[PDB]
């Protein structure tokens, strides 16, 4: 519980910053001043139009990427058994089965960019 | 007497990251022949003091094209993670003492990176929207590589336990075990907090402010307090990691005066960093670690589970 | 080693400008605590000091009045607080100060200088000063 | 430079050269401030005779 | 009274932080711009003032207008100026920002950045020297000292 | 010159002094003038159970010795 | 226009700094015209002067004395270090690389004073008038010159230090913005723009003017057109230039400063 | 005449690949710069104190315009009008009468410090130094209208700074 205590107390002082922020200020508003900023100009399009990923086979292979990192987190423990022959060859099958993926990536253009 | 400890945990924190503010300040001046605030009280001592007054002082303005709830919303989590990141920390002893700390600071910095893509996108800006979409590939291009060299470094720990590296670090650093992956700790933790040759979700000098561009008086400074927190954090985190300290446990000041010196050494160096190379193209950052870093983190992740079975030397699970 | 020399240096820096008290006077009012050679003091009462051992730049310096033309200065010090004379041996215009050779005496120069004035009741308005034109016709004061 | 030896030192290491030799802040090298008098030269048309301004 | 003391101490307290953080955002137009990238030079270091020069202009306190205010540029000054949380404060830097300087009788020049927006110091000279402007940006601190805008809240 | 920037390095050396101190120091204070005991596993949580009901008083860092027993 | 974060189409509008020179000069004599190419160029201002004045000089069908030449090419190249500094630095500050700059405008703040001690101006000195110059060297002007430009070639290998080999500014430079012979010549680039990309053209060389035949430097010339080779070309340029201070601050001639 | 920046071939020899190869790794040139900008750090930083220190300047020095007085304490001006003429920002304005003594002095002599553009092009063109760009440049105001200077502004300048204008003028008068 003292884990919720300490992000109780994180959370709640950001807060009153947050509340400090916007209540102790005088403000004075008008449409002009909180129009978007687009370095002095009018903006031509909206923020929220399409904006294309040039990498995006490179999040799609980091999300397997973060798997098999889920998968190797558990080693530091493993390295406990009695069957090290085992435990080290599965360990480094993972390892060279995720060089091997990124080998693939790479020598397929999947890393470059557009 | 837990929520002392909590309120000595973060307001001393928080007055670090101000100070830490003018020391930056005052750091790249010395090292552009210029001097730092010296003004603003005794050699600039009171500059962060002013600072801060100014922005809360200051009136926050609220974009019309944005997403209140959001844009509110991402300073709040920016820092509360940025406070919270500081809890698992062994100085000697740690507020929180988790049997996976090292995971939980993982998990925490994931999250905070929704602070950058939150503010960006509810910031509905197209700089904004530019930052959060580098910030994305940022944290796309070192989180495996941060993940990789953190388990092969801590796989001469035993376990994900923050304490147990003091214990682990009792006769030599453990840079003097990993020094390749030290420094690519470091340059992930460069990536990570988007500091030196990776400024690339703020780009002053790219994207005008980045993210954060729509953010004014109170919640840009949160969001700064936030960063530099951050930045403190991963070089403490470096410290207790590589660079381990004595521990006597009848005087753990010992202990906290060599901490707070490798941190304030580490925080120079990133500083020093900052004020000597240019910026990186997020496009180049992405080739480097996954095309230079990564098959190395691989390499020395093999390494380092196949030499404590090979040596005999494996740490003990408790 | 040299260590010894730099400390001693910093306490009689401390020394020279009157002890602790006027150390941090003149760190709170200049953010300068080194000491120089007194060319000399004006009628306003700034103070103007001389280091050739320092570089170009900073072998020359002043300390404001705490009280000009009738105006608290201790923090509000102007760089438009400089006499003329002065002014050229600040600025390094000349190697000469005022007091070795002094300006020419003339009865048109002000005997009392005067900083900028801006935002005070003593600013400069512009207006006219010619007079006007065109004289309009005074109509008769007799009635008809 | 009013620098200690070590502090010399450890800039010259750090840059790779002799920093004190070519060092950038001005102290006495300098022109002095109150230069002497001059006196310029005329041009090559100050002359009093075979100086008709239809010739040049 | 007791209320006029803490008012005008939170006061002070209010106008020091203003004035000793200023803020000025990266804008310049014209020759007067490099003179301003010389006040933020090791030799005059506007940065020991405390004076950072932000980019956005939602992160600043001060424009120094430096340089010349053309007509297809006014608008885009007025815009970045709006969006200038406040307090925010304009300096006036060169004859050409002041009053159109060597440009006054022109087809494409505003005659001075005051008819665009209000100006609280004008900083003389084409181009001023980094003093000038330093003397400039020293005054408007100055000029933020005597600024009683909480003093005459407790008397409105 | 670049000692002028030790004061700033001095006072963000007691900010991030002061967490550490206060932690060992609170820890000391609130467990009996000694170590926080860690239960990193249930042995230990339970030898920390045991400890307090042994203890009489409902608190752990109390110990009891040869004293006890008999 | 950006897809993603890549340029498909690049669409520069000017204009913002139109101020009608051409216009307000037509309304002014030759003097009164002569400050407004100060600030044509802000960044090399006494080389517009030169230039305004060699065009005004050929149309008065006269020459200016053999000193004001010289002086006209020792500021002449002093001017050419004041635009290279702010050339590089700035560049290197837009990347990312902000050390530099600070160390590089304290030259350019000794060289502001150069300008003003002989003229009264640090940027507009608008000394450089048809038939010479303004006014004859202050005394004591050369021997400081001389002292700047002894110490000078240690900032700029400071500057290579930072910027020449570092792996971060060539991945930003190397292969960026490469400009092919016959593209910029057909484009109409001039100076840098065509020797980086090994375009062999220079008009102190080519066409000499004032004393420019009468000193010797070296043209630096790229290899591959990208942003790099142009660095080191202005980098180079500005070791040049000392070469030929240097060659100026011996070669000065006793004699008048403008045409009699 | 002319010199190759790049089009240099690198040494593919063992000993020099193995150098290149350390370099790539252990970031050689990355750690030179570190140490650069380190030297840099403890150099004494060129700041000057302002206020307090000022920086250098010259008696050629073109700043705030002031007119000058004959030792007599009688203007110099004499209305010949062509510092108006020769101003290349038609600052100035001058209208002029025959005085009451019947010598020529100005009525009106208006300089816009916010037009001119410090040519000093009046001060060379005076045939008698009355309008002489004097020391002072830090005059800056808080209104727009502070700067459109009179008769009696530029008068009251001249009277301040005289001084320090004539010991300019005594410095520099040999090179004009
Ligand atoms: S005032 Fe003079 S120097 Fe400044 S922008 Fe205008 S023309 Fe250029
Ligand atoms: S100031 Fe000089 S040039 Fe101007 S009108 Fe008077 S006498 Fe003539
Ligand atoms: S300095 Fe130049 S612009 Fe100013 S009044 Fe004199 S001649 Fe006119």
């Amino acid at each position: 519980m003292n884990i919720m205590l300490t992000l109780l107390t994180n959370v709640t002082l950001a807060s009153l910053l947050v509340l400090i922020a916007f209540w102790l200020p005088q403000l004075n508003a008008y449409s002009e001043k909180t129009s978007p900023y687009e370095c002095g100009f009018d903006p031509m399009g909206s923020a929220r139009l399409p904006f294309s990923m040039k990498f995006f086979l490179v999040a799609i292979t980091f999300l397997l990427f973060d798997l098999e990192i889920a998968l190797l987190l558990p080693l530091p423990w493993a390295s406990q058994t009695n069957n090290l022959k085992t435990m080290l060859t599965m360990a480094l099958f993972l390892l060279i089965l995720l060089a091997a993926s990124l080998a693939y990536e790479w020598t397929q253009k999947g890393l470059e960019w557009a | 007497m837990f929520m002392i400890n909590i309120l000595s945990l973060i307001i001393p924190i928080l007055l670090a990251v101000a100070f830490l503010t003018l020391v930056e300040r005052k750091v790249l001046g010395y090292m552009q022949l210029r001097k730092g605030p010296n003004v603003v009280g005794p050699y600039g001592l009171l500059q962060p003091i002013a600072d801060a007054l100014k922005l809360f002082t200051k009136e926050p303005l609220r974009p019309a094209t944005s997403s209140i709830s959001m844009f509110i919303i991402a300073p709040i989590l920016a820092l509360s993670l940025a406070l919270t990141m500081w809890v698992p920390l062994p100085m000697p002893y740690p507020l929180i003492n988790m049997n996976l700390g090292v995971l939980f600071m993982l998990a925490m910095s994931s999250l905070a990176v929704y602070s950058i893509l939150w503010s960006g996108w509810a910031s509905n800006s197209k700089y904004a929207l530019i930052g959060a979409l580098r910030a994305v590939a940022q944290t796309i291009s070192y989180e495996v590589t941060l993940a990789i060299i953190l388990l092969s470094v801590l796989l001469m720990n035993g376990s994900y336990t923050l304490s147990t590296l003091i214990t682990t670090q009792e006769h030599i650093w453990m840079i003097f075990t990993s020094w390749p992956l030290a420094m690519m700790w470091f340059i992930s933790t460069l990536a990570e907090t988007n500091r030196a040759p990776f400024d690339l979700t703020e780009g002053e000098s790219e994207l005008v402010s980045g993210f954060n561009v729509e953010y004014a008086a109170g919640p840009f400074a949160m969001f700064f307090m936030a960063e530099y927190a951050n930045i403190i954090m991963m070089n403490a985190f470096t410290a207790i990691l590589f660079l381990g300290a004595s521990h006597d446990p009848h005087t753990p000041e010992l202990y906290t005066i060599n901490f707070v010196l490798k941190t304030l050494a580490l925080t120079i160096t990133f500083l020093w960093i900052r004020a000597s190379y240019p910026r990186f193209r997020y496009d180049q950052l992405m080739h480097l670690l996954w095309k230079s870093f990564l098959p190395l983190t691989l390499a020395l992740c093999m390494w380092h589970i196949s030499l404590p079975i090979m040596t005999a030397s494996i740490p003990p699970q408790s | 080693m040299e260590l010894v020399q730099v400390l001693r240096r910093g306490l009689q820096q401390v020394s020279g400008h009157g002890g602790l008290r006027g150390y941090l006077r003149v760190l709170f009012r200049a953010n300068d605590v080194r000491v120089g050679t007194l060319v000399g003091e004006d009628k306003y009462g700034n103070k103007y000091y001389e280091d050739n051992k320092q570089f170009f730049g900073r072998h020359r310096w002043v300390i404001y009045t705490t009280e000009m033309n009738g105006r608290d200065t201790f923090w509000d010090v102007d760089g438009s607080m400089v006499p003329p004379e002065w002014h050229r041996w600040l600025h390094c215009m000349t190697d000469d100060p005022p007091t070795t050779k002094p300006p020419t005496a003339r009865k048109y120069i002000w005997t009392n200088h005067k900083f900028n004035v801006s935002g005070t009741p003593q600013q400069y308005v512009p207006y006219s000063t010619t007079r006007k034109k065109i004289q309009e016709w005074v109509p008769p004061s007799t009635p008809y | 430079a009013s620098a200690t030896r070590v502090i010399q030192l450890l800039r010259n290491w750090a840059s790779g050269r002799d920093l004190q030799a070519k060092l950038q802040l001005r102290y006495q090298e300098i022109s002095k401030r109150t230069q002497p008098p001059p006196k310029l030269p005329v041009g090559p048309s100050h002359k009093l005779s075979n100086n008709y301004y239809c010739t040049r | 009274s007791r209320g006029e003391y803490v008012v005008a101490k939170l006061d002070d307290l209010v106008n020091w932080a203003r004035r000793s953080s200023l803020w000025p955002m990266t804008f310049g137009l014209a020759c007067c711009a490099v003179e301003m990238m010389h006040m933020a030079a090791p030799r005059y270091d506007m940065d020991r003032f405390g004076v950072v020069f932000r980019a956005s202009p939602r992160q600043s306190d001060v424009m120094i207008v430096a340089g010349t205010l053309t007509n297809k540029m006014a608008p885009a000054l007025r815009k970045v100026y709006d969006q200038m949380p406040e307090p925010r404060y304009v300096v006036s830097m060169g004859s050409c920002a002041n009053g159109g300087g060597y440009y006054h009788y022109s087809y494409s020049v505003v005659r001075g950045c005051d008819r665009i927006v209000p100006v609280d110091i004008y900083v003389p000279g084409c181009p001023p020297t980094a003093e000038a402007l330093l003397y400039g940006i020293l005054q408007l601190q100055r000029k933020i000292k005597r600024e009683k805008r909480l003093r005459i809240w407790y008397r409105r | 010159m670049w000692f002028e920037i030790l004061p700033g390095i001095a006072v963000m050396a007691a900010c991030l002094f002061i967490p550490g101190m206060a932690t060992a120091h609170i820890h000391k204070f609130t467990n009996g003038g000694k170590e926080k005991r860690v239960a990193h596993f249930s042995y230990q949580w339970n030898l920390m159970e045991r400890d307090r009901c042994i203890s009489g008083v409902n608190r752990y860092h109390v110990t009891k010795g040869l004293e006890n027993i008999d | 226009e950006l897809s993603g974060e890549m340029v498909r189409k690049c669409d520069p509008h000017i204009g913002l700094l139109h101020r009608g020179t051409e216009k307000l000069i037509e309304y002014k004599t030759y003097l009164q015209a002569l400050p407004y190419f100060d600030r044509l160029d802000y960044v090399s201002m006494m080389c517009n002067e030169q230039a305004y004045s060699l065009a005004v000089e050929k149309l008065l069908n006269i020459q200016p004395p053999p000193r004001a030449q010289w002086i006209r090419v020792l500021f002449g190249e002093i001017t050419r270090l004041l635009n290279h500094i702010m050339a590089v630095t700035t560049h290197a500050l837009d990347i990312g690389a902000m050390t530099p700059f600070f160390w590089m405008f304290e030259e350019r703040e000794k060289m502001f004073e150069f300008y003003e001690r002989v003229s009264g101006a640090r940027m507009h000195a608008a000394y450089i008038r048809p038939g010479g110059v303004h006014q004859d060297l202050p005394l004591g002007l050369l021997d400081d010159i001389y002292e700047f430009s002894k110490n000078f070639s240690f900032r700029i290998d400071e500057l290579e230090e930072m910027l020449t080999n570092n792996r971060i500014w060539r991945n930003r430079t190397v292969d960026i913005g490469v400009v092919t012979a016959e593209d910029a010549l057909n484009y109409g680039f001039s100076g840098v723009m065509l020797r980086g990309s090994g375009i062999q053209w220079d008009l102190r060389k080519t066409q000499p003017y004032d004393v420019y035949d009468q000193v010797e430097f070296d043209v630096p010339i790229g290899s591959r057109g990208d942003c790099y080779d142009r660095y080191l070309c202005r980098v180079e340029e500005m070791r040049q230039s000392l070469r030929i201070i240097s060659q100026c601050l011996n070669k000065m001639p006793p004699g008048e400063i403008k045409v009699d | 005449t002319y010199k190759f920046v790049n089009m240099r071939e690198p040494s593919m020899d063992m000993k020099s690949v193995t150098d290149r190869a350390a370099q790539t790794l252990l970031w050689t040139e990355l750690v030179r710069g570190l140490g650069m900008t380190l030297s840099y750090l403890f150099r004494e930083p060129a700041t000057i104190n302002y206020p307090f220190e000022k920086g250098p300047l010259s008696p050629r020095f073109r700043g705030e315009h002031a007119l000058r007085r004959y030792p007599s304490g009688e203007e110099r001006c004499i209305a010949c009008k062509l510092c108006e003429a020769v101003c290349p920002a038609q600052a100035i304005t001058i209208e002029a009468e025959p005085r009451a003594d019947g010598s020529r002095r100005t009525t009106r002599y208006d300089i816009d410090m916010t037009k001119c553009i410090y040519c000093g092009f009046c001060q060379e063109a005076c045939p008698v130094d009355a309008i002489v760009e004097g020391p002072n440049f830090e005059f800056s105001t808080e209104t727009h209208e502070e700067l459109l200077y009179n008769k009696e502004k530029l008068l009251n300048n001249g009277d301040k700074w005289e001084a320090e204008i004539a010991a300019n003028i005594q410095a520099d008068y040999l090179y004009r």
